[PDB]
């Protein structure tokens, strides 16, 4: 029934997307460059259509890219159907108005046609999953008209986006802050969930948790896959108690608007047995609540909680998970109002290389200061207008650039706020 | 045989499915696959049905709005043993929503799940009553738990029904939207059943905790726990004990009052596998055990409030004249109003476990339950009053005087139960 | 219920505050964020307001006239349990100066503080009295401490004050104008508290090394030692023992003439992590140790010098004629005028620590004070002959003569604790 649709959408999205389904054909027992198998585990009918011995991954794979499938066979074999592939012309050039406004009306129907074909192998939909970046052309303004025309399609339909955000030090190209405000606009107005994740904070994680000396993107990309397949474990799993898509955006968005999410998982190992069997809960708990395993450039443990949710596979003794999380809440911080602080949820099944494993998800208000640089940094070069032909010229007025940095200033001033009111919200 | 029909409502109340009726299957000399395993004992026909063939099959319904509870209890945990005609399946589950439980999407089922109730209901001459078992945690079992009993109270007004409702713990069950649905909850229980019984998940963690410091334990003694307490609770329904011999009886002996229905219990040993080796539990340490602070699920301590209704039943020899002076012998720990004599009642039915010597369970009707309310009720309004996640509900039809009612009505419950300790 | 307000003020009064809030909060069931933990034990009420919701709320204010002992206490050491809105703050500190906290800084903070404590006096029916934890040593301590107590008595005029004075050592916690802050404020408590506690930090740090000898200990023991101190002081204000019912009956028990109010005290076992494995302390055994030279926290021998009153307050049971042939076996060892019997009062109240068979604190009326009031004031007299370092003082209003004043004083007051001595 919770069957779940990915959509990728370009260069980041579509690496990033690659190395999660790899890892989830290593769970299930599915051959990652074939899909074919004999013998699988778990309830793949989530994430695969099967037909005969051969596991379709359910993913809409969308470029602008004259080339995209081609560049797939390459590093992918044969597990992706090539149907539900869409090619492009030409490209954005890391400009959102061309992934947004002069894609070409073809490009997008061509999506849609491909997403309402795997809709429609589905006894229900469980909630859309959409991976991408926010400093591209593709991956950003195309990748926000999707999430458009998506939520108008199907409304009350949970939306999770994974998304690469700047890096809180150094940027990636000058253009960066317009395509993030934009894009982080639409996030703002059509995402049910998004989790923000960044490249500084998962470097110094491969740097520093990972045996891997000076890792490239390639191991990067498998941090973050190691997020999501450790999100996706009870839908996956089943278990007589569960979390689905929609019991997430239940209990970890309070309100609307405040839906960002940062992402934490521990342990993090390469394949391989190159792990050491700690088997603790208690350590993978303190572990994954401090600062070190954040995939993003913020810091938690000085923030205030509004929720969030621990997720523990394996083993996990129930005695261990109380006094854990009775160390969590003791050390830190939460808003009065939300009373119950936690979702917590465990499935019986092992990650493939670790007994044990957590992930964490939550609203934690210390987000802001990730949006609050995005925006100063964009608030310079709108005031100079420097690179900003590059988006009037290309049909976004000075109106649209601006709402986009007033619907982002909203969210970090509600974050804000209701942090600050907190403080004696227990007295 | 008054027979009693079981209703397994949401994710929790199905988990426990395959422990209570393995329980009971045991009790009865019945193996998992509904065959005789030698002499039957009890009144195996009160909870099974019997088929043409020489199969036993339990008299039970799973109701589920997704697909997963049912499938791995039907297919993985205990197999060919429940009637595939007598599960219910939605598709969207409940987003841990009372709304889609109650008003948005559970309603849907209705026609099916009342259908399936009176296939089972024609079976039998003489209905006594009806048992559901249900989370009053997440939106199925919060939401149609309450949906169902109100559709059977309307059809069949003249039976007993009762419910096990189990409330999850603020920790390895928690949700950051419990106290809504509790509180949404609690307000249709209140019209629904005629006896209710709450279970606290926290006590029997930390009761069990307590039992296993000296060991491992096993991870599956939670459920067992918990699945034990409710097959204790119907041992006297099963065998010819003399007490709670129905359903009606148990209602007389425990609610004064309409709404003051709602009870707690106690249970020594907790698990056979809990206490083993040397366990001979003279009758006299039994009944004391069954007043303590670790055998009773719930946050309560007898000694600190009033009790309106106390009934103890024993399996196994229990001597009168001792059940008498551990009952005399409770002195004020064990106290009620002044418009009421101590009308604690005690007796023993027929033991089924091997590997022990005696047992028991009690059932009370305890101001205390006030206090579980009250905690409750604290933490919804803290969240109502700041609209955290009211947006999920009120999108699926919950205008918002819907939990201002429920508000109201279950502060008035909780000042009736305090009544006597002012 | 009695209810005591305490006031932490300066820089060590505030760094105490989590050590002998935890204590309070884990010996009565609550946890530190004020919600209760299972059964409330003792009269919470005396320390604790309760809120408009569920959270106990501990019924203090913390005085700093720099930011920084407040900003670590409510920010890091324990969140969220002190109310923001009754923390005080300056912002130049007092460069260690009894004028800044008496004089000329201090003073500007008069307003705030008294409408604060006010605010915290009006959600009482009963209010029993005052408790002022302070170092003399520092400026903040020795100067804000005596102008918030008289600010106090002139309000409050039938409240029993007591202070809690923690006189700093020779060594870790030195400074080169201790002695004058010292005399200075004793000049002042001695007019403004009705009992002043004095606890001297040389004796717990060689009291504490000596149990510590045959181990590595913690950093943390020397403050738990002093906050428990205060703790078990105040054990009796909080259950319903048979002695030191009230503040006001500390005052009768001990304090003799207005000014003779300084006491002494001694403790067994000191801290619970120091007596650890086999601690089965016989009544006999624990109240030898309560007169050893190694449980006193004064640099006093008991047997050098003269009581003028005594009293001995244990935990747990603790016969009566134990106690009894504790004390007629004292013999000589304490000793009063001849003007007084031997007014030795000793008997037991409630135990809270699980890790304990029994415990006590004694509080001492004995000239042995005399002792540590004379060293101290020798060291002013080397100082103020020569004029070291009272530049500063005179800089911020200090007029000489102030001085010569406290200097007085304290020497009439060393001469009367030693009356009985000749
Ligand atoms: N973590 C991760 N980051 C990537 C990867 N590839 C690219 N990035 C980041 O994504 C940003 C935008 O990428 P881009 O190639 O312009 O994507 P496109 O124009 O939308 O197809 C880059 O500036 C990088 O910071 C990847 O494989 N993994």
């Amino acid at each position: 029934a919770g069957e779940i649709v990915c959509i990728q959408v370009g260069q980041a999205g579509n690496q990033i997307a690659g190395a999660f389904w790899q890892k989830i054909c290593a769970e299930h027992g599915i051959d990652p460059v074939n899909g074919k198998a004999i013998d699988v585990v778990g309830d793949t009918d989530i994430f695969f259509n099967t037909i005969g011995d051969k596991y379709i991954p359910r993913a809409v794979v969308v470029d602008l890219e004259p080339a995209v499938v081609e560049n797939i066979r390459e590093k992918f074999g044969t597990l992706f159907d090539p149907k539900s592939i869409v090619s492009g012309a030409d490209g954005a050039g890391n400009n959102f108005a061309i992934g947004f406004n002069e894609h070409g009306a073809e490009t997008l129907e061509k999506v849609m046609q491909v997403v309402e074909q795997r809709v429609s192998e589905t006894e229900s939909i469980g909630g859309f999953i959409l991976t991408h970046s926010c400093g591209g052309g593709t991956g950003s303004g195309f990748g926000s008209k999707i999430l458009k025309t998506i939520r108008e399609r199907y409304p009350k339909v949970p939306i999770f986006t994974f998304s690469i955000f700047p890096s809180p030090k150094i940027s990636e190209t000058v253009v960066e802050p317009y395509n993030a405000i934009m894009t982080l606009s639409n996030l703002i107005k059509y995402a049910s969930c998004s989790i923000v994740l960044d490249n500084e904070a998962l470097f110094s994680i491969a740097e520093k948790k990972l045996e891997v000396e000076n890792p490239s993107l390639e191991d990067l990309n498998l941090i973050i896959a190691q997020v999501l397949t450790n999100v996706t474990a009870s839908l996956r799993f089943s278990g007589t108690l569960n979390l689905d898509l929609g019991k997430l955006v239940t209990n970890l968005v309070p309100f609307s608007n405040l839906h960002f999410l940062m992402a934490s998982t521990a342990p993090l190992v390469l394949a391989g047995k190159e792990s050491y069997e700690k088997m603790t809960a208690k350590e993978l708990s303190a572990q994954v609540f401090g600062d070190e395993y954040i995939c993003a450039a913020c810091k938690p443990t000085t923030g205030r909680y509004l929720a969030a949710s621990v997720l523990f596979r394996g083993a996990v003794k129930t005695s261990d998970v109380n006094e854990a999380m009775a160390t969590v809440k003791e050390q830190n911080s939460f808003v009065n109002w939300i009373p119950t602080g936690f979702k917590i949820s465990k499935s019986e099944t092992s990650p493939k290389d670790s007994a044990l494993g957590v992930i964490m998800l939550g609203n934690n208000s210390e987000i802001v200061s990730v949006f609050e640089r995005i925006g100063a940094n964009f608030d310079r070069l709108w005031s100079r207008k420097a690179f900003a032909h590059w988006f009037t010229d290309s049909g976004f007025e000075e109106k649209d650039l601006d709402d986009a940095r007033a619907l982002v200033q909203k969210v970090i001033d509600d974050y804000r706020k209701l942090t600050e009111d907190a403080e004696n919200l227990y007295f | 045989a008054r027979e009693v029909i079981t209703i397994h409502v949401g994710e929790l109340g199905i988990q426990i499915a395959p422990n209570f009726w393995k329980y009971l299957c045991d009790e009865h000399n019945i193996d998992y696959k509904g065959q005789e395993k030698g002499k039957i004992r009890g009144v195996i026909d009160n909870f099974f049905e019997k088929a043409s063939i020489g199969k036993w099959i339990p008299r039970t319904i799973l109701v589920d709005l997704g697909p997963n509870a049912i499938r791995k209890v039907t297919k993985k945990d205990m197999k060919d043993f429940f009637d595939p005609k007598r599960c219910v399946m939605g598709l969207a589950g409940d987003a841990n929503l009372f709304a889609k439980g109650y008003y948005s999407y559970g309603t849907r089922f209705m026609e099916e799940i009342m259908d399936k109730i009176q296939k089972e209901v024609d079976q039998t001459e003489h209905l006594q009553g009806f048992i559901v078992v249900h989370s009053i945690g997440d939106g199925t079992g919060a939401g149609l738990a309450p949906l169902i009993m109100e559709a059977i109270k309307k059809k069949h007004p003249k039976l007993v029904m009762m419910s096990y409702s189990i409330v999850p713990s603020q920790n390895m069950d928690c949700s950051t939207i419990l106290p809504y649905n509790a509180i949404l909850s609690l307000d249709k229980l209140t019209s629904c059943a005629d006896i209710s019984m709450i279970i606290d998940n926290d006590s029997i963690y930390r009761i069990v905790a307590t039992q296993g410091k000296e060991n491992e334990l096993s991870e599956s003694i939670f459920d067992q726990v918990l699945a034990k307490a409710l097959v204790e609770i119907t041992a006297t329904l099963r065998f010819n004990s003399p007490l709670n011999r129905s359903m009606m009886e148990m209602s007389t002996n425990l609610v004064p009052f309409p709404r003051n229905h709602f009870l707690m219990t106690s249970m020594s040993p907790l698990e056979t596998s809990l206490t083993s080796a040397h366990q001979k539990i003279e009758t006299k340490e039994l009944m004391q055990d069954l007043i303590d602070q670790d055998h009773i699920l719930a946050p309560i301590t007898v000694e600190k409030g009033v009790f309106t209704a106390f009934v103890i039943a024993l399996r196994g020899e229990n001597p009168h004249s001792i059940l008498q002076n551990s009952i005399k012998g409770f002195g004020d720990r064990v106290k009620f109003s002044e418009i009421f004599p101590t009308a604690i009642k005690a007796d023993s039915t027929t033991l089924t476990d091997e590997k022990l010597a005696r047992s028991g369970i009690t059932l009370m009707n305890h101001s205390g339950v006030a206090n579980l309310f009250q905690f409750l009720l604290t933490q919804f309004e803290l969240m109502y009053d700041h609209d955290a996640f009211t947006t999920w509900y009120y999108q699926e039809g919950m205008q918002p005087s819907e939990f201002e009612a429920a508000k109201n009505n279950i502060q008035k419950l909780i000042t009736e139960y305090k009544q006597d300790e002012y």
